[PDB]
């Protein structure tokens, strides 16, 4: 006979968590016990207000107006690197396969270049000491050929701990923690005032950068390991499934991004861990084999780490990015808000019109990243599961209603083009490649700009999509408070170009859609 | 003057006195290496933390007498350093391989009636 | 011509590429909302929609308590925290009527379960709060530290092993007037109730509170799992069934006339304002005709929960512009604190708190914390459901539906339009009386063939097919022996039960190969790759006569696919590996193994282990002190020879006196006496 029991403390915390009228445990206890139902719900229903409904404004294909897109100076680039403006110093490297030395294949990379001249400011960080991002610069090509006066050549390179270094890592600027009971009255002391984000418009770049991002490259970017030969019929279907998407995706820019993604990020973690409390050099490298295929090392630029003492996966770490691009900076500034771009050099460019001489720029703006978000970019060629997924689940769907598996028509039906852009003329089709290439380039751009504003604009704007999807199935759709849903979708449209884009996407789409 | 003042106090506690006798120069890197991967705490990456290290496997101290010290490249397989516990020694994954090509046979015919419960998932297929 | 990928809902339906709508697949790097503004929003809104009820004094607490329930009926369409226990009752009453035995025979195997059940269940959990260090903490950890306490005071009934022994120990914690650690530490009988009923930061609760939640949350799981409209705890494609079904009843009965409106349901502010004391109203209820201990041990939950403080994290951060200063202010001294430091948004956040402010903690008797009771307010949800059958309505209006947690999904059917207006508003109203709000934002209706429900989207009988978590695909860190194994098993795993497409399943296993071979430097032999291992692994290729026999681990080739990964690797490559290879592989003598005695693996050399405080820092510290030396040599005996070079370099020069160089000579004969 086991026996538990409520006294002393409990028993008072038992007769004061009760409705209101008991006042004892025992009490209630016994009205519970003997209780039968006597229509309280259908009385107390009679009680209540009829001010108190559920009434259904119907969804009308009149009723939903295009969201409102924030006004503003145009928004800026917040990408870690550079996307379609990225320029990389390349070396074909056949007889050494497998992981090298990184350092080395920069400099390398470097030497493949005879253009580098006296570098001066083009468009400065009006927000920063523009000087300073000079002098890093000049620190590193300095610091690289003082590799070949060391007797012992090094792994790694530890930029010296200079001013500007100092600087742009943020050293000494973090302010000293004081006891609140010494500093108790300081007359300018207010709390981290978690500004309203000042609101930002939506500028063409973003569109630009994601059209350059679902195009194909000269260079497989991917190379992905053997499989069991297949056997089952399933088997024989998946491999079909996927290598006709691992096909299309091969080349696709949006995969150099996710290489891109994965080398640095995994390279400023090691380092990040690796030397702590020196500013390492850290070259930003991807590999690809080339259209006839040899094994071919790229350098973006650089990136110097600062102190990395990481405690938390929150912890930060400050860097600079020194990236070389062709782009000219004056063409877009307010993308390069963040930005102090030099011209460090000329390129000669071999194109459809003959060879042309062209200037060398160099990206460097000051930056931070935590463990977390280092992880994240490692883990950056998950978005290739993602988009076969999307295009499996569409198939595996689109199936199910003729109850053949339609694997082979989607993929070999050149006349099957897939509604996904538009142009002046109006709604453009493309082929099931350009889907697969779009799919993927959204997964990653879903990452690169990954921000609470689009986990909210994704989640509340596909509500609005499944309503307008009942529309046009002609299944009377109702709503309860769409005006409510509109104002929690447009709370997500503030500043950030991507969540910005997709809206603008949805509104281009709704016109259409009705 | 301080600093050797305080070298004697720490041979004093015979705790301290026995990680400054044992421990070499060299082997302070390699003390410090897979403490940066504890503060990682994702073991996936401490893996490859440890991968990256010359010998991340401990065993038993008869590998010294059972597999060579370098291979036939000059590569060395094991080393007699201080493991935690007891007297194990640290072991490179080349030594795995090396006992997998070299190693001693024994006869596994009881291995398909050991491992009874695995092995009958490959009969239904 | 610019891409828009929306665009393909113009010929795709939306459920069909619905996979396209969810951004990340994994959780995203930020997943922030958790701040002390944050908490104290919840501690105002919790009270906001609650704050017509009997404000009470605590006699045990001393904290000012919102009691909503037999409250005032809203007016307005704003939340309510004003449930009505006659109503609640009603409901339970009803659904054990529709369900005749539910209550009992689930509280029979409930008794079965709350005996047998051992403390060691309690250090399986995320987070908790640690009262014997005023801390979160680990759960395994956060109980040690609690027995400890529980068995420095006359407290070692925990100490039986089952659980209902160490509630036991809990409930006789609160009685004592003194309670000490040796961590002595001492807390009044005030100061430490305060702790035991505390969610630190949404926040996880204490260890003491946690104890009883398993037993009513086990309670509240027998009653579920008897439900057919409770979507918990059902598994993976065993729910999508109950998508099928309740469309099939009400889609079948339905003539020509009547009409079926299904409504995409997600409740709002769900755990603010649900009332504790009803649970307790609902616990009670079913445990009637039970014996006194099984009701005791399950009311306990719901009366903490009633009494409980919300501690604020640890408080604001502030700075001086031109000072260059700044200083973190705590939580317990948040309330004794000038409010002119602070800004226009977070003064009236503490203004309207403080009131509630005890002991620097936050008083919140009405509503909870996130994720504590799912179960049993599902219970709730389904009542209200069960209250949807033709003879409870009484009406020409009748509805059914799938309800868990806060998420539900409703269909009401109705000869005509204003019938189905009528349906959803009682359907609204009578959730109004328990305390449930329907979110009119997130929610909407359509006619029955398409809906949403647990982000399962149903259209005219298909759902479609995606995984909305995939895991990492990468290495697992144990070793290659069992990686492999558990690599190989994660992918089969999200095929059966995550609902993972096949073609996605072949390239997470490529991943995984991929990365497994770059972690363990074990490419194939016949690849041209360079590692340490390149040498060793292509010898043993060319030595092996049937290659495919090789493991992974050994240079060999992946065999596995959809058909296989159920199999482990050394019995799928058994027949292929060659006799001496084989011989070598398994040989136990090997000193790589240690025993040879959810992840299926035979014992290979490849079941090996990887290696694994103040004394090694205070040795490496003073080492900067003699180097701001030989490899070979030890620390001592590189800092005894450093010391000697400076000592006879220094007495050169001039730095140090006679005196002081005969001094560093000695010490020096010292430390090599103790060697
Ligand atoms: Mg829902």
């Amino acid at each position: 006979e086991e026996r538990f029991e409520i006294t002393g403390t409990m028993r008072r915390l038992a007769d004061q968590s009760l409705p209101p009228n008991f006042s004892s445990l025992e009490n209630f206890r016994a009205y519970v016990d003997g209780f039968e139902p006597n229509g309280c719900i259908e009385g107390k229903l009679s009680q209540m207000s009829k001010e108190v409904n559920a009434r259904i404004e119907p969804f009308l294909r009149t009723t939903p107006r295009p969201l409102r897109l924030p006004d503003g100076p145009p928004c800026s680039q917040r990408s870690k690197f550079l996307l379609m403006d990225a320029l990389k110093l390349s070396i074909e490297d056949p007889s050494h396969e497998g992981e090298g030395i990184p350092l080395y294949d920069a400099i390398k990379c470097m030497k493949t270049f005879f253009g580098w001249k006296e570098p001066n400011i083009i468009k400065p960080h009006e927000k920063g000491i523009n000087p300073n991002y000079l002098l890093t610069w000049k620190q590193v090509l300095a610091e690289l050929q003082d590799i070949e006066n060391e007797e012992k050549i090094p792994r790694t390179k530890n930029m010296k701990k200079t001013s500007q270094l100092k600087w742009a890592l943020g050293e000494n600027m973090a302010p000293e923690k004081v006891d609140f009971e010494d500093c108790k009255d300081v007359n300018d002391l207010k709390q981290y005032d978690s500004d309203e984000p000042e609101p930002r418009s939506l500028a063409c770049w973003i569109q630009s950068e994601f059209n350059k991002a679902c195009e194909l490259t000269d260079s497989s970017w991917v190379e992905l390991d053997e499989i069991g030969e297949d056997v089952a019929p399933i088997e024989h279907i998946a491999s079909m499934r996927r290598n006709y998407f691992t096909a299309e995706v091969s080349h696709c820019r949006a995969t150099e991004y996710i290489m891109k993604g994965v080398y640095i990020n995994t390279a400023l973690l090691n380092a990040s861990c690796a030397a702590m409390d020196d500013f390492q050099l850290i070259p930003m490298i991807s590999k690809c084999r080339t259209k006839e295929g040899r094994r071919k090392t790229n350098l973006y630029g650089f990136i110097i780490k600062g102190r990395s003492h990481l405690r938390n996966d929150t912890d930060v770490v400050n860097f600079v990015s020194m990236e070389f691009s062709l782009t000219d900076p004056r063409l877009e500034p307010h993308k390069w808000e963040k930005y102090c771009v030099l011209e460090i050099g000329d390129m000669l460019l071999r194109t459809a019109v003959g060879q042309v001489s062209r200037p060398m720029f160099l990206y460097v703006r000051t930056n931070g990243t935590s463990k977390i978000k280092m992880k994240w970019g490692m883990e950056m060629r998950r978005c290739l599961l993602q988009s076969l997924q999307q295009i499996e689940s569409m198939i595996e769907a689109e199936s199910s209603v003729k109850e053949k598996d339609l694997t082979k028509e989607f993929f070999e039906n050149k006349s099957e083009t897939w509604p996904i852009g538009e142009s002046p003329k109006g709604v453009e089709e493309g082929s099931i490649g350009k889907v697969c290439r779009t799919l993927l380039a959204k997964s990653v751009f879903n990452s690169l700009y990954a921000s609470p504003q689009l986990e909210g604009f994704s989640a509340e704007s596909r509500k609005l999509l499944l309503i307008v999807q009942a529309l046009r199935d002609n299944l009377e759709p109702g709503t309860f408070d769409l005006e409510g849903l509109y104002e929690a979708i447009e709370e997500c449209l503030i500043n950030d170009p991507w969540v910005l884009l997709n809206a603008s996407w949805f509104n281009s789409f709704l016109t259409h859609a009705l | 003057m301080e600093r050797i003042k305080e070298l004697r106090d720490l041979m004093s506690q015979s705790r301290t006195r026995e990680i400054l006798t044992k421990t070499t120069v060299d082997h302070m890197a390699i003390i410090k290496k897979y403490t940066s991967g504890r503060q990682e705490k994702n073991p996936a990456l401490r893996m490859k933390w440890m991968m990256a290290m010359k010998y991340p496997i401990t065993a038993d101290k008869r590998i010294m007498e059972m597999i060579p010290e370098r291979n036939e490249q000059g590569q060395t397989l094991w080393s007699k350093t201080n493991d935690a516990g007891s007297d194990r020694v640290m072991v490179s994954p080349l030594a795995v391989t090396w006992w997998n090509r070299n190693g001693p046979t024994t006869s596994t015919v009881h291995y398909p009636k050991v491992y009874k419960t695995y092995f009958e998932k490959v009969e239904r297929l | 011509m610019d891409v828009n990928p929306t665009l393909l809902f113009l010929k795709v339906p939306v459920q069909n590429a619905i996979s396209t709508t969810f951004p990340y697949t994994g959780d995203p790097p930020y997943s922030h909302g958790t701040g002390t503004g944050y908490t104290m929003d919840t501690v105002n809104r919790t009270h906001k929609y609650s704050e017509k009820g009997k404000w009470t004094t605590n006699t045990e607490t001393g904290a000012p308590q919102l009691n909503p329930i037999d409250g005032p009926l809203p007016e307005d369409n704003e939340p309510s925290g004003y449930a009505q226990t006659d109503c609640v009752l009603e409901a339970m009453a009803f659904l054990e009527e529709s369900h005749p035995g539910i209550f009992e025979n689930s509280c029979l195997e409930t008794m079965e379960i709350v005996q047998q059940t051992r403390v060691d269940k309690l250090t399986q959990g995320r987070q908790t709060y640690d009262w014997t260090l005023n801390r979160n903490q680990p759960a395994a950890t956060a109980l040690a530290n609690t027995i400890e306490v529980f068995r420095s005071n006359g407290l070692t009934a925990n100490e039986s092993g089952r659980l209902i022994d160490f509630l036991k120990d809990v409930m006789d914690s609160m009685d004592k007037e003194e309670m000490e650690i040796t961590t002595k530490q001492r807390l009044n009988k005030r100061s430490y109730l305060i702790r035991a009923l505390t969610l630190n930061t949404i926040a996880t609760p204490g260890m003491q509170i946690r104890g009883f939640v398993y037993f009513v949350e086990a309670l509240a799981r027998s009653i579920c799992e008897k439900l057919e409209q409770s979507g918990l705890p059902v598994g993976g494609n065993e729910k999508k069934a109950k998508l099928a079904n309740v469309v099939r009843k009400m889609m079948t009965n339905s003539q020509d006339t009547e009409l079926s409106f299904t409504i995409t349901g997600d409740n709002t502010k769900w755990n603010e304002n649900q009332n504790p004391r009803m649970f307790l109203a609902m616990i009670t209820y079913i445990t009637r005709n039970q014996p006194e201990w099984f009701r005791n041990v399950l009311s306990i939950a719901p009366i903490m929960f009633s009494n409980k403080m919300a501690r604020l994290g640890k408080g604001y951060m502030f700075e001086s512009k031109s000072m260059k200063l700044r200083t973190q202010v705590p939580a317990e001294m948040l309330a004794n604190i000038d409010l002119k430091y602070f800004n226009k948004s977070t003064r009236e956040k503490i203004e309207k708190i403080r009131p509630l402010l005890i002991d620097g903690t936050a008083s919140l008797s009405p509503g909870m914390m996130m994720g504590m009771f799912n179960m049993l307010s599902t219970v709730l949800g389904v009542s209200i459901l069960n209250l949807g059958q033709k003879k409870y309505t009484k009406t020409t209006y009748w509805w059914d539906g799938l309800q868990s947690s806060d998420d539900f999904a409703l269909i009401v059917n109705a000869p005509n339009h204003e019938g189905i207006q009528a349906g959803v508003d009682r359907f609204y109203r009578t959730c109004k009386l328990v305390g449930i709000n329907m979110s009119k934002k997130k929610s909407y209706i359509n006619r029955t063939g398409t809906f949403e429900f647990t982000s399962f989207f149903y259209r005219y009988g298909f759902v479609a097919n995606f995984s909305m978590e995939l895991p990492s695909f990468g290495v697992s860190g144990i070793n290659e022996s069992a990686d492999m194994s558990v690599g190989v098993t994660v992918i089969k795993n999200n095929m059966i039960n995550n609902d993972l497409g096949p073609a996605t399943a072949q390239m997470a296993l490529q991943l995984f190969i991929k990365d497994y071979r770059y972690t363990y430097r074990c490419h194939r032999g016949d690849t041209q790759i360079q590692t340490r291992r390149a040498f060793e692994l292509k010898k043993l290729w060319e030595q092996t006569r049937s290659k495919a026999g090789l493991l992974v681990s050994d240079g060999g080739p992946n065999l596995y696919n959809i058909r296989n990964l159920h199999i482990p690797e050394v019995c799928l490559k058994w027949e292929l590996m060659d006799e001496d290879y084989q011989g070598r592989l398994c040989n136990p003598m090997n000193p790589f193994v240690s025993h040879k005695e959810e992840y299926d693996a035979v014992a290979t050399t490849h079941s090996w282990i990887p290696k694994r405080e103040q004394m090694y820092q205070k040795c490496c510290n003073l080492f900067e002190k003699f180097f701001p030396p030989v490899g070979i040599s030890s620390m001592v005996e590189a800092m005894v020879s450093r010391a000697r070079i400076d000592a006879r370099i220094d007495f050169e020069s001039g730095r140090i006196k006679k005196e002081e160089f005969a001094e560093i000579m000695k010490i020096c004969s010292t430390i090599e006496e103790l060697r």
